[PDB]
RNA sequence: CUUUCU
RNA sequence: GUGGGAGAGGGUGGUGGAAUUCCCGGAGUAGCGGUGAAAUGCGCAGAUACCGGGAGGAACGCCGAUGGCGAAGGCAGCCACCUGGUCCACCCGUGACGCUGAGGCGCGAAAGCGUGGGGAGCAAACCGGAUUAGAUACCCGGGUAGUCCACGCCCUAAACGAUGCGCGCUAGGUCUCUGGGUCUCCUGGGGGCCGAAGCUAACGCGUUAAGCGCGCCGCCUGGGGAGUACGGCCGCAAGGC
């Protein structure tokens, strides 16, 4: 799983300021972790499919949650992909 | 002739047949009747008086081996089982202890269509 | 009727989650290992979720039985 | 890392040396995979409630570990291969769910 | 056991 | 976000006992089986019934429900690992980031197909017994594909609640599963039954709407011809749309 250290050592990494817990940033960050180890899991187990879905979901979440990023503060969007890794 | 003096009674009823198995003290059959052993040939075969005549003749073959005491161990539901169990303790042996000791499955084989549709 | 006597009743507070407390978990099998149903276990959907899993476990180590034969008939 | 409780049932037919033998390959593997041992009860002989490699009775050991969860399931592939050990059985530790109290 | 048609 | 919760939700590996079949050994005879009756069938190369040992496959009694989980198909022995969803409390953070969704992509019971493996029980076809006016059936004795695993394909269904999704609004009562609480009840999530208002052709529905409304999608337009013909797309094929 992802400890809880792991985890708010993102949460912390993110943050807009002490306190952002759920920043557009903290959270496109917290799903791609998510998403990694998910996608990680089903690179094994291609038979998970019921997990696959869970997957197929947390994308949607992130590119609607981006899509808006983008709209508003386009310059903390090409911010935040560059970090965290995203597209390509 | 062994003379065993006590051990077990084994009674394998169903709905086709009754058939006792009296053996010795650990397992090793000494004599065995059933509705077929005595006259009865079809249906009469499973029917409850047969059971008793098996029962019965089962336990005088064993008289010969010197039985006296004997454990009863009934399996299967059927056509007279109850009686079976009556005759020996009548008889002439001494029926210690009964026990139903029925096999059940814990769900292993598809029984064959007859014995479907349940669930 | 079935009302003899809840095996909770006549026992004292234990650890349900306990998979050893052999002495405990005899109670709730019949006269076979066949675990007793709630209206005889008087347990609850939770503990009685929670007691057939331990009683499982059990058996497996060796210590509860999967199945006794019926001595009466 | 989790706590389990690790379970492991011998041939209660071993002589002080073999019996304490195998308590020495089943210590040294518990350490060699990363069981850190918290603790450890052990019952001895008890009556099975059916036989277990024919023998009617057997030796229950009874640790409970801390270790690193990725290899739990390798370090009971381990326990198991003794032919003295017949049951052995890994648990996650929970919280004793108490009741009637 | 089965046991068509009118 | 932090802290908790229930769970047959999914994937991989491991393992437990009951039963069936087969094989070996003991003990033991004349039958067993099966039906409405029977017969085929199996048995003196010794069966059935009984005990001990072994091999193997498949499913997982009780708990078990009127229960739970999942978007649906579906999911129940036990253990560990990997992993999805969902609910509650605190109200802490972002600040409309929302809803629906033609096409797309994915999932999709069973049967079926391709390659390889497996094969205990069951069993289309088939080979027999019986019943019958006849029996290509029902009942009985056998039995191949298949049912199982792997990888790939098929995409259908009474795929059902025969009821698309989301949000707001409109008496209560009772039972139930899971969470919180000031815990003989209140409060949130879920499953049932009876019912206000109202709705409906009626049956019934009734805060789990089939009521009152708004948004977006799919669909219908008498029956037969016919889910057929044609054309197109998909499939190895069967066949699908
Ligand atoms: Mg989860
Ligand atoms: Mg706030
Ligand atoms: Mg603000
Ligand atoms: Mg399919
Ligand atoms: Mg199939
Ligand atoms: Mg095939
Ligand atoms: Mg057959
Ligand atoms: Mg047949
Ligand atoms: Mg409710
Ligand atoms: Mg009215
Ligand atoms: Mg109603
Ligand atoms: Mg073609």
């Amino acid at each position: 799983p992802i400890t809880k250290e792991e985890k708010q050592k993102v949460i912390q990494e993110f943050a807009r300021f002490p306190g952002d817990t759920g920043s557009t940033e903290v959270q496109v960050a917290l799903l791609t972790l998510r998403i990694n180890r998910l996608s990680e899991h089903l690179k094994v187990h291609k038979k998970d499919h019921h997990s696959h879905r869970g997957l197929l979901m947390m994308v949607g979440q992130r590119r609607r949650l981006l899509r808006y990023l983008q709209r508003e503060d386009p310059e903390r969007y090409r911010a935040l992909i560059e970090k965290l890794g995203i597209r390509g | 002739k062994r003379q065993v003096a006590s051990g077990r009674a084994y009674i394998h009823a169903s709905y086709n047949n009754t058939i006792v198995t009296i053996t010795d003290p650990d397992g090793n059959p000494i004599t065995w009747s059933s509705g077929g052993v005595i006259g009865y040939k079809g249906s009469r075969k499973g029917t409850p008086y047969a059971a008793q005549l098996a029962a019965l003749d089962a336990a005088k073959k064993a008289m010969a081996y010197g039985m006296q005491s004997v454990d009863v161990i009934v399996r299967g539901t059927g056509a007279g089982r109850e009686q079976a169990i009556r005759a020996l303790q009548a008889s002439g042996l001494q029926v210690k202890s009964i026990v139903d000791d029925t096999p059940v499955p814990h769900n292993g084989c598809r029984p064959k269509k007859k014995f479907r549709k349940a669930s | 009727p079935s009302r003899k006597a809840k095996v909770k009743a006549t026992l004292g507070e234990f650890d349900l989650r306990d998979y050893r407390n052999v002495e405990v978990l005899k109670r709730f099998l019949s006269e076979t290992g066949k675990i007793l149903p709630r209206r005889r276990t008087g347990l609850s959907g939770k503990e009685q979720r929670i007691l057939a899993k331990t009683i499982k476990r059990a058996r497996i180590l060796g210590l509860l039985p999967f199945t006794e034969k019926l001595v009466r008939k | 890392m989790r706590r389990y409780e690790v379970n492991i049932v011998l041939n209660p037919n071993l002589d002080q040396s073999q019996l304490a033998l195998e308590k020495e390959i089943i210590q040294r593997a518990l350490e060699n995979y990363g069981a850190r041992v918290e603790k450890v009860e052990e019952l001895g002989l008890r009556r099975l409630a059916y036989p277990i490699a024919k023998d009617p009775q057997g030796y229950f050991l009874w640790y409970q570990v801390e270790m690193p969860e990725d290899r739990v399931n390798d370090l009971a592939r381990e326990l198991r291969i003794r032919d003295n050990v017949r049951r052995v059985m890994v648990v996650k530790s929970q919280e004793p769910f108490l009741a009637n109290a």
